[PDB]
RNA sequence: GUCUCCGUAGUGUAGCGGUUAUCACGUUCGCCUAACACGCGAAAGGUCCUCGGUUCGAAACCGGGCGGAAACACCA
RNA sequence: GCCCGGAUAGCUCAGCUGUAGAGCAUCAGACUUUUAAUCUGAGGGUCCAGGGUUCAAGUCCCUGUUCGGGCGCCA
RNA sequence: ACCCACCCGACCCGUCUUGAAACACGGACCAAGGAGUCUAACACGUGCGCGAGUCGGGGGCUCGCACGAAAGCCGCCGUGG
RNA sequence: GGCCCGUCUCGCCCGCCGCGCCGGGGAGGUGGAGCACGAGCGCACGUGUUAGGACCCGAAAGAUGGUGAACUAUGCCUGGGC
RNA sequence: CGAAAGACUAAUCGAACCAUCUAGUAGCUGGUUCCCUCCGAAGUUUCCCUCAGGAUAGCUGGCGCUCUCGCACACGCAGUUUUAUCCGGUAAAGCGAAUGAUUAGAGGUCUUGGGGCCGAAACGAUCUCAACCUAUUCUCAAACUUUAAAUGGGUAAGAAGCCCGGCUCGCUGGCGUGAGCCGGGCGUGGAAUGGAGUGCCUAGUGGGCCACUUUUGGUAAGCAGAACUGGCGCUGCGGGAUGA
RNA sequence: AAGCAUCGCGAAGGCCCGCGGCGGGUGUUGACGCGAUGUGAUUUCUGCCCAGUGCUCUGAAUGUCAAAGUGAAGAAAUUCAAUGAAGCGCGGGUAAACGGCGGGAGUAACUAUGACUCUCUUAAGGUAGCCAAAUGCCUCGUCAUCUAAUUAGUGACGCGCAU
RNA sequence: GUGCCAGGUGGGGAGUUUGACUGGGGCGGUACACCUGUCAAACGGUAACGCAGGUGUCCUAAGGCGAGCUCAGGGAGGACAGAAACCUCCCGUGGAGCAGAAGGGCAAAAGCUCGCUUGAUCUUGAUUUUCAGUACGAAUACAGACCGUGAAAGCGGGGCCUCACGAUCCUUCUGACCUUUUGGGUUUUAAGCAGGAGGUGUCAGAAAAGUUACCACAGGGAUAACUGGCUUGUGGCGGCCAAGCGUUCAUAGCGACGUCGCUUUUUGAUCCUUCGAUGUCGGCUCUUCCUAUCAUUGUGAAGCAGAAUUCACCAAGCGUUGGAU
RNA sequence: GUCUACGGCCAUACCACCCUGAACGCGCCCGAUCUCGUCUGAUCUCGGAAGCUAAGCAGGGUCGGGCCUGGUUAGUACUUGGAUGGGAGACCGCCUGGGAAUACCGGGUGCUGUAGGCUU
RNA sequence: UCAAAGUUUAAG
């Protein structure tokens, strides 16, 4: 009583009914599987971020002073 | 049934073209790929560690990953039924940057020089790509010379 | 397959590398009083014949030889178990071959 | 057809990868005998079935050739 | 796996920590007209392998490799 | 809707089967009977009550139970889950 | 990003009735059916999956306890027949 | 019990009958009860003392939810195509290119031979056949190939994008990198089509067969076995007299 | 089935029943008996093989071999030791126990066969007989006979797939 | 002797088992776990008891570095020395070698020869390959230790790459001033925790021999033994071509080397139909049909004088017997 | 014009033979005390500067081989999709789109980056 | 106070 042994026959019909969906693209995809070393480094980059937070503050309204200043001339 | 083996069926995809064996001449090497950079993968016979697996050999890619001397590159592949965005990590060697953006970024830039220029003209441009259009109204002048008379030929058996 | 009897490797208990003296292992003796055993003899015990499988049907013909990497260093003199492919004649410090002489 | 084994001086056989290839008979040459036989003393003789391989090295280990010989070929 | 034999010169076997025994076989001397048979001598042991104990080991010790009779069998 | 005529169509159902009108099996005919149930355990869905609670049992107090072996109540209201 | 529990690596300080092979923390990885201003409990209905006779009908068997030698098998007792 | 046939033991014997355990177990036969409406499969996956069965994926249904806007004011997705750009070693072709096969003559004491004929013998003369070589020549290859298609497989075609300004780092470093953070500045970025996304429960199925083209075994087969698509199976209707 | 031939047993026995008993059957028996096998009247014979599998005989001369008992160290559970029954092994017997019972070469003044000789081999190598039988594949064997004609029958032959 | 333990012996008796695939089964194979090339239709993926082969190992270096070299083969030379010993020059894209099958890969190497070595060590995760996108095995990139080597850049956590392997349970060994060993404490013991090893080749892993003709049950046309279908290799019958035979002359009658057909009175293939059964060989009896014609009717041919004859055409009307085994 | 050092792409750069090379370079070259290493100062290492372009190296040459790039081969071979097209089959023709490879014949025969010379 | 030792033109 032997069978048949193997196919591919109806698959591809079957396969498409319910699309073949590409992989859902996200932005801000994880950060799994990545060099130890570069992960220290940038988790550190994250942790003081905070630390000079007010020069970056000062600095930001110095530039949107200066954006006032040239949309006053402009005008 | 077939082998499962890996390298199974690579008799003609790793293997050094016609005069092109030897030493792996060392831009290769010596060419950067950061994050997020199109790649497409390409094994090769000579370098033999951080080879990528037959599937891979051909299909493009972008990189995640940057070891020493090693770039992870997520990369489609099907299955069956369903496509695997899922990630390798392949040895420099067995990679080029997929020229296929490129072009793009070469559009994205005339783009940009052509929104800057033609405003303070106030004449828009077609920024749009269009398909080859219908090859429009013309005249041939046949100069003097009428056109030249083609026969079909008579038939001949040679062999 | 020929190993050395002697070992420059790693020494969990020392922390470096260090010599150690290298020696092919053995199975002990099987307690008795393991819980295991007594387990077993209480339950074979009584009637019944034979409650567990008996393995009759032997596939290879090699174990996979192990060292017993034992530290020289003393303060120390910690084993450990150094598993090796498998193999059907091994021996430790049988002679070193010899490149380029004569076979007789 | 399957699986198995064996092909070694003229004959029948030994042979554990490194041999002058073992033993017996046969053969030739002496002697002994009137001669012969027996007997005694010497000698000569192997394509190790065939080819290719592995091996530093194969008569053997491995593959195929040409031969030879057992067992199986059942239920209708 | 547990107990124990044996491994000694071509062969079969003795060997009580201080030229390795016996017999056969091997090769030169007698005997033979010669041969065999038999008598005399000679040559030939990695004492299975390695380490130790020991002043000294073929033996004691341990450990292997065998090699056989019995026991034994939970991935 | 009863009968009859004519033209056209039209093979016997059930079933296993890649394939049944089958030279595959079951079936003369009619009546009545005749096969996805209940319990427990889980899961997810849905509806209702209450909500950091919720809960009801088991027990107890209220009746000779006509309807009740219900209904109601309980610092037991929470031992406990 | 953070916190808890396991686990490793590295490190420097604290605590006291009992100064100790005592106790407590830190930084960085990594395992957890975790936390990160709660969503459960009870009841009812449905579907599914099981355990039960378990959709219905179906063996060849297996076990326990009993009834039979009025047939037939063989022995014995006592009669009959050729 | 048997003068032995597995004979006989109340029409029952290679283990009597009766009742119970018992509704014994069955991956196997058979059956399984009203109507309409909507959706609608599979015979393939890996694992299995698995191959008449299960498991797991797949294909189905049901329940939904989150958004979208024909309410003059759309984003994303596709069994397409286009424009870029990679991949390929099949058809073909080739063998005066490698590998292997293979015909013929021209040329060559290459080598050397074995056989000759004329030579004592002599690369002497003359032939010859061996292998080798110098140009040529005949024909070949699923497990050869310098070449090399058609059909085919990836990517890409923008707001998650560009372009400025500045901060964080225990990484990296002559200075710089590279990453991560804040803060501003800029909009339709090929064709054609269409509303998308997402989560739970989930049955049946896991004997398939047929045709175009490709294709392996076989002399072949209404044979056995794969690929691709479409069928039949689940499906009537017109035609092919008849018919999956 | 008679006849033949083996085997066990002298009774606290052989053989056998039974759940058990100072139980029972043979047995109201005693080797001219009871029990267990084979062969199958008479006649005439009954070859060789004890290597294999069985059965049996002997047993400190002795490998292993259990529980208990004996010693040992240990705080004790314990472990280690020596000790050591039958049975295996070791050594005899047994085939009217199960059974088994050969292969090359060369050789005789025509050829042919081969008395004869050479080996290689087993535990022996199929003896007396008997045969294409109820046993022989090839097979409708060959020769004779029986028939006009015989895959049949009988008598011979023997090389006998596989007496 | 009885009672209770111990070892032996025990198809007298009991219970049970006696794989799978498979052009029916059995026998044979292993296509049952792996790997190369092909099949395979130029991504990947793909079947058969398809083809050609390999695997259950091997290596203290044949692993790791660094240095230096250059291999196969050929030519021309050189005392003994010849086709082969050793030395020397030249050519040499690899035609060698790299443990093994095959494919790829490899030349101031991945080959050979030296020098020093243990990266074949200790430890987290991520990924790839089979994939269900679970395991195992095998691999890839990192990261943290401790080392090796090299002047150094670097390279190295086994073998240039693609195969060489194994769960739960149990056992054993190793590891930490570790946990528990339960009313508390000390010590043995045992139990845990984490990593090796002892194996399941039917290789995701039962512990397992026969027979049944005395047989039984559930099923199966998923599967054999008939017929009938397809097929026609094989069997049978028939052409074409014409080298030959036929004293002579290819073809009266034949016909090699080749080639094209038909037939289903052979046998195979095959497995569609039937396993809730289509009565399984022959003979006898009886009818009918076919022609591929033995005889008979009518004819063409001859190597037909006659007689006898073969060869061919129309043709199946009528016949085609009695016996021995 | 050109070279040296380190290079990128790796024959338009290779191979064979022939010719020519100012200056600086590159070399050959001459030595072995030290360093270093050899059977051997041949190579390797080191100290030099008397010769010379002979050789390497560079540039050129050859109706050169090779390689690179066009044509031709050829709209041929092959091929996507199509037909109740043909043909007994084997196979072939058409439609719809895509389209190769030898032989044969031409042309070409290194480009170029960084740093430093020379031709002042 | 007993090892083994077989054979001999047809050619007068
Ligand atoms: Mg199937
Ligand atoms: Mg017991
Ligand atoms: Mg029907
Ligand atoms: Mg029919
Ligand atoms: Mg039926
Ligand atoms: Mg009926
Ligand atoms: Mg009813
Ligand atoms: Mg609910
Ligand atoms: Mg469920
Ligand atoms: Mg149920
Ligand atoms: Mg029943
Ligand atoms: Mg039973
Ligand atoms: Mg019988
Ligand atoms: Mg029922
Ligand atoms: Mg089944
Ligand atoms: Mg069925
Ligand atoms: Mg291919
Ligand atoms: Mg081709
Ligand atoms: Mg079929
Ligand atoms: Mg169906
Ligand atoms: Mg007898
Ligand atoms: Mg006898
Ligand atoms: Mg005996
Ligand atoms: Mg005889
Ligand atoms: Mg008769
Ligand atoms: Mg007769
Ligand atoms: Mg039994
Ligand atoms: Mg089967
Ligand atoms: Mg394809
Ligand atoms: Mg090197
Ligand atoms: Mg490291
Ligand atoms: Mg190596
Ligand atoms: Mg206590
Ligand atoms: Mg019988
Ligand atoms: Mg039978
Ligand atoms: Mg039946
Ligand atoms: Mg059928
Ligand atoms: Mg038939
Ligand atoms: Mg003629
Ligand atoms: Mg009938
Ligand atoms: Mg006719
Ligand atoms: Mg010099
Ligand atoms: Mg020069
Ligand atoms: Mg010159
Ligand atoms: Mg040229
Ligand atoms: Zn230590």
């Amino acid at each position: 009583a032997k069978s048949k042994n193997h196919t591919t026959h109806n698959q591809s019909r079957k396969w498409h009914r319910n699309g073949i969906k590409k992989p859902r693209s996200q932005r801000y995809e994880s950060l799994k599987g990545v060099d130890p070393k570069f992960l220290r480094n940038m988790r550190f980059a994250k942790k003081h971020n905070k630390k000079g937070l007010k020069k970056m503050q000062a600095n930001n309204a110095k530039a949107m002073a200066a954006r006032a200043e040239a949309i006053k001339a402009l005008v | 049934t077939n082998t499962k083996g890996k390298r199974r069926g690579t008799r003609y995809m790793f293997s050094r073209p016609f005069r092109k064996h030897g030493v792996v001449p060392l831009a290769t090497y010596m060419r950067i790929y950061k994050k997020g950079d199109i790649v497409d993968i390409k094994g090769m016979g000579t370098v033999q560690k951080g080879m990528p697996h037959k599937c891979y050999h051909g299909k493009t890619g972008r990189v995640y990953n940057v070891t020493q001397h090693a770039v992870g590159i997520v990369v489609n592949k099907q299955v069956k039924g369903k496509i695997l965005a899922k990630r390798i990590n392949v040895r420099i060697e067995h990679i080029k940057h997929s020229k296929s953006r490129d072009s793009f970024l070469k559009r994205v830039k005339e783009n940009d020089q052509k929104k800057k220029e033609a405003k303070e003209k106030g004449t828009w441009v077609q920024l749009k790509r269009q398909p080859a259009p219908p090859r429009e109204a013309h005249f041939v002048r046949t100069n003097g010379k009428e056109p030249e008379l083609l026969e079909p030929i008579p038939y001949e058996f040679m062999a | 397959v020929n190993v050395p009897k002697t070992r420059r490797t790693f020494c969990k208990k020392c922390g470096k590398h260090q010599p150690h003296k290298v020696t092919q292992y053995k199975k002990g003796k099987d307690s008795l009083y393991a819980q295991g055993k007594r387990r077993y003899d209480r339950k074979q015990s009584g009637y019944g014949g034979q409650t567990k499988p008996i393995f009759r049907k032997k596939a290879k013909t090699t174990k996979k030889i192990v060292l017993r990497l034992e530290c020289v260093e003393p303060n120390c003199r910690s084993k450990r178990m150094l598993a090796i492919k498998r193999c059907k004649h091994f021996e430790l410090g049988g002679d070193k071959k010899r490149k380029g002489q004569v076979i007789q």
